[PDB]
RNA sequence: AAAUUGAAGAGUUUGAUCAUGGCUCAGAUUGAACGCUGGCGGCAGGCCUAACACAUGCAAGUCGAACGGUAACAGGAAGAAGCUUGCUUCUUUGCUGACGAGUGGCGGACGGGUGAGUAAUGUCUGGGAAACUGCCUGAUGGAGGGGGAUAACUACUGGAAACGGUAGCUAAUACCGCAUAACGUCGCAAGACCAAAGAGGGGGACCUUCGGGCCUCUUGCCAUCGGAUGUGCCCAGAUGGGAUUAGCUAGUAGGUGGGGUAACGGCUCACCUAGGCGACGAUCCCUAGCUGGUCUGAGAGGAUGACCAGCCACACUGGAACUGAGACACGGUCCAGACUCCUACGGGAGGCAGCAGUGGGGAAUAUUGCACAAUGGGCGCAAGCCUGAUGCAGCCAUGCCGCGUGUAUGAAGAAGGCCUUCGGGUUGUAAAGUACUUUCAGCGGGGAGGAAGGGAGUAAAGUUAAUACCUUUGCUCAUUGACGUUACCCGCAGAAGAAGCACCGGCUAACUCCGUGCCAGCAGCCGCGGUAAUACGGAGGGUGCAAGCGUUAAUCGGAAUUACUGGGCGUAAAGCGCACGCAGGCGGUUUGUUAAGUCAGAUGUGAAAUCCCCGGGCUCAACCUGGGAACUGCAUCUGAUACUGG
């Protein structure tokens, strides 16, 4: 990068991309964590799992990577799965 | 292209630059452009007083 | 956000400003959302000088537009002569 | 009240779904001539209450696939 | 902008008098003017239809001092404007500063009123205007400027368009040196040997 | 009261005429080039070709009123250390001015440039739901309680440099979990879950760890629903040619379920159905950014996308993703390919189709110019900084407009030239001479407007405990222009310093000699020159235009010569050799019904800009500007029923 601006702004969205990284992969686990135990077929398990997702899919949505409409098609995916479980 | 040199006199020969505009002669088959006098090197005509613009000749003193 | 602002259309030292509303992320003289009066600083005397739109401009700042330095220096002469 | 198009079907082989055609009547922009020009379209029809050749009318709702935007609302010329 | 040549030579071509001399001298005396100059103004040549409408356009242009690229924007107005067009070219090109000053009887000739409009001699309505093109409005004041009103050229054309016709659409008073423009002038008012439908048919092509 | 003022033919087939028909000419315009010439001023324009590559300078920075700190300066606020009775030292800079670099957020997605690609994913017109939204703004709630580090800095250390690595030191509006939180999310309900950041001016008392606690003002911080802007998506009708391009399509058409996007959707996946497009031109090839607009045309039409404005695409080529609300990003990142450059040979740096400017191409396209003073943008509460956008300066007659290059006299019709019938006429009032002006150029003075804003004090209002601090309203002095030797006005003197080009046989306005002799040469057509050339070259004279004049290239008109307005088919070109017939085109007569076309009215929209009409400002005009009309179109609603249509 030419301008300091520039130069400062592509290390400022390295780092906020390896900040960021660390936490879309944690929820990713946490949702097949929920995903996993809807494939197994235990309405306990599933739920288990789905009542300790929420909360992390429900921070980040006011806090970043991911939105209000992701977090609420995703919880209302995962409902209607336990639901229709068993 | 074949152009027709206008006027009498010219002492442009062969690897000369010339420029060329449109305009045909009636005359002559093959023909449909004009070497324009005045150019980087086709000279005018001498000693020309009467409509020294189309052959590119310098006002007289 | 919407912005009350001038828009130069006149000539070579001869100003003439078409007060507009336009976007911020805008031109000087580019794309406006409407027409609000003008402004001439070399207008002669016997004739108008500023026609601006007192009831579209008050409709704009209760929407939110706000009004550049110069349209808020003359809307204050405006509202004095009137 | 609704923007509605009354239209001819043309193909029913599809499920939920059917091929349209509308006649709109123009004049020609030149010669001022009027013709008919074909406005086909698909349409979802949920529960295909249609053959071949009976008139219908549709209305846009949104998106439904990749290619059809309109829905049934009543049938009407089913006699043949 | 304007012709540096013989003031004489067009109205031979022409046929007529084009008003270009101050009048002190008769037409017939000061020149030679029944044919046309040149060496072959003897033979009497048989004038085409575009060859009497270029006539009539080209005497009118000389008469009024004016350039082909003007006749034109002036011609452009006179269609543009509403009435008949020859009549409205005719008071368009009547209407000039230097034409008015002429027919008030502030300068000699057409381009001594010219040359009197462009020297700044000429105020109209308190203002100096030293365009000789400058179209006047009814109900204006022209004046000579005090500067220029002691004159000896002015007092001899004040006192030279008397004998002359007189317009009856100005009201001119030598005592102060001014004027005003009353009204335009009509068709009849102005000269009766111009042919209007000559230059609009020139012009329609 | 006005947006209507609109229509020209001519030359050329033939011994002669008419008609058909082909070519050319008169007219207007351009992002123009060439040749000759060339004074000024105003307003506009200035790589149409090589999206060819770039030397060099500048184009996106700012915020200490966020934070740690002091690497240059100053007040050296300031106790100040050996204080030369100003000299030096730690510093104080969580004290005040301010501050390189660093963290943080804001802006880089706006402004600017180009039309390679795109004939439809693009553009215009008219509608729609299935979604977002920093900054602007309204309403209702809250800002409680802590951590773990990290850049800077410090000790090294690899590399030539780009650039890194190692252990701690430490900050906050950087990060995270608790607890509160519904008109928020999920859920039929019951029920489950989601936020925070503090800073700045002050202040009495109450107060204190002597840093403070606490009240108000100011700006932020958050969660939800709104308003505006920007959007992303879909549908309907239009948007070059080619049929000597006729079949194309298997994620392809639809359906079930899952996944994905902020949002609907084969966007994607697994399965099932065999469908979808197409002579109303599917598929394929070439060409091409689109629109308001511009030229021409009376009109309908044809051509076109110069400037400006709205939209899209692109940033050496291609692919990709991240930050970011907003990008798959001109001066951001990664990788592959070419080019260029430095090297210690191990390894690295760059993308002017930004402003200028350089090298090639071309017939041609400008100066490595000044300023943020105004209009705006970005940062900042402000002051304040950036701004090759912009405001302006320079060159070019590239286009439009205006002016001047003197005017009134002036017949000895001066002299010379031109021809001549030698008597004459032409140049010609033309010249010389007299008289009178000094516009423009030059010199010297005066001198607006583009300037509204900002800081410093003072009176009043809103505030609180407060006369502190802030905001607002008036007042007084400071103040501010690159243009700018500004526009403009005034005095000097002298008529000086200021006119050329094209044409002259017919089309088309202009005739006589001299030099040649189908040679020299002209030409858009008809055609000229073979010894009388008004056609070649020159001279004299005449015509047109004018700081411009002609040629060339393109467009429209004439061309009624693609004819919808507005043609013909017996003989000039034009009836298939004939018949049947699908799609299609049209359709006798009456009633009732529908009202799709059609007709009437209303609403929204048809951007601004541009044209036209009425006015104004530039001394006129060009130019600018206010209102009106117009945008001939589309969608909806309410009626009319004669005609066509069902
Ligand atoms: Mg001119
Ligand atoms: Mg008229
Ligand atoms: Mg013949
Ligand atoms: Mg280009
Ligand atoms: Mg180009
Ligand atoms: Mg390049
Ligand atoms: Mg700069
Ligand atoms: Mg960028
Ligand atoms: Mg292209
Ligand atoms: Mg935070
Ligand atoms: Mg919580
Ligand atoms: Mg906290
Ligand atoms: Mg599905
Ligand atoms: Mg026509
Ligand atoms: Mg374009
Ligand atoms: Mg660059
Ligand atoms: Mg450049
Ligand atoms: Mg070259
Ligand atoms: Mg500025
Ligand atoms: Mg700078
Ligand atoms: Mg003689
Ligand atoms: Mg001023
Ligand atoms: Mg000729
Ligand atoms: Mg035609
Ligand atoms: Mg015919
Ligand atoms: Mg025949
Ligand atoms: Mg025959
Ligand atoms: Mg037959
Ligand atoms: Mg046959
Ligand atoms: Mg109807
Ligand atoms: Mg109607
Ligand atoms: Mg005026
Ligand atoms: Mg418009
Ligand atoms: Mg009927």
């Amino acid at each position: 990068a030419n301008i300091k601006s520039a130069k400062k702004r592509a290390i400022q969205s390295e780092k906020a991309r390896k900040h960021n990284a660390s936490r879309r992969s944690m929820m990713r686990t946490f949702i097949k964590k929920v995903y996993a135990a809807i494939e197994a077929g235990d309405k306990a398990a599933a739920q288990k799992a789905f009542n300790e997702m929420q909360p992390i899919v429900d921070r980040q949505a006011a806090k970043g990577l991911i939105h209000k409409n992701k977090a609420a098609r995703h919880k209302a995916n995962l409902t209607a799965q336990i639901n229709k479980l068993a | 292209v074949t152009s027709y040199i206008g006027g009498e006199g010219h002492n442009l020969q062969e690897h000369s630059v010339i420029l060329i505009r449109g305009g045909r002669v009636k005359d002559l088959p093959g023909v449909r452009y004009h070497t324009v006098r005045g150019a980087l090197d086709c000279s005018g005509v001498k000693d020309r007083k009467q409509a020294r613009s189309k052959y590119g000749v310098k006002r007289p003193k | 956000m919407v912005t009350i602002r001038l828009a130069r259309h006149g000539a070579k030292k001869r100003p003439f400003y078409q007060v507009v509303v336009a976007d911020s992320r805008n031109a000087r003289n580019g794309r406006f959302i409407e027409r609000v009066g003008f402004f001439n600083p070399i207008a002669s005397e016997k004739e108008e000088g500023t026609r601006l739109d007192l009831d579209r401009i008050a409709h704009w700042v209760g929407q939110g537009a706000t009004i550049s330095d110069r349209v808020a220096a003359l809307i204050k002469e405006v509202n004095k002569a009137a | 009240k609704i923007r509605t198009l009354q239209g001819r079907v043309v193909s029913d082989k599809m499920e939920k779904s059917i091929v349209v055609a509308i006649e709109r009547f123009v004049k020609h922009p030149i010669y001022g001539k009027f013709i008919k020009r074909t406005t086909k379209l698909h349409v979802h029809d949920e529960n295909n209450e249609c053959g071949i050749g009976d008139v219908v009318e549709i209305r846009e709702c949104r998106p439904l696939s990749k290619t059809k935007s309109w829905t049934l609302v009543r049938v009407v010329e089913k006699a043949v | 902008a304007r012709y540096l040549g013989p003031k004489l030579k067009l109205s031979r071509r022409e046929g007529t008098d084009l008003f270009l001399k101050s009048g002190v001298r008769a037409i017939d005396t000061k020149c030679k003017i029944e044919q046309a100059p040149g060496q072959h103004g003897a033979r009497k040549p048989r004038l085409s239809d575009y060859g009497v409408q270029l006539r009539e356009k080209q005497k009118v242009r000389r008469i009024y001092g004016v350039l082909e690229r003007q006749f034109r924007n002036y011609y452009k107005e006179a269609a543009r404007l509403k009435g008949n067009t020859g009549e409205n070219l005719l008071a368009l090109l009547e209407g000039r500063l230097d034409n008015v000053v002429y027919r008030m009887g502030f300068g000699a000739t057409r381009a001594e009123a010219r040359q009197l409009v462009s020297h700044k001699a000429i105020m109209v309505n308190g203002r100096v205007v030293n365009i000789a093109s400058y179209q006047v409005s009814p109900n204006d004041v022209v004046s000579i400027r005090e500067k220029a009103k002691k004159q000896s050229r002015v007092k001899a054309a004040l006192e030279l368009a008397e004998q002359r016709e007189k317009p009856t659409w100005l009201e001119v008073d030598a005592g102060k040196m001014e004027g005003t423009f009353k009204r335009k002038p009509e068709r009849s008012d102005l000269s009766a040997d111009i042919n209007e439908h000559l230059i609009v048919e020139l012009y329609s092509k």
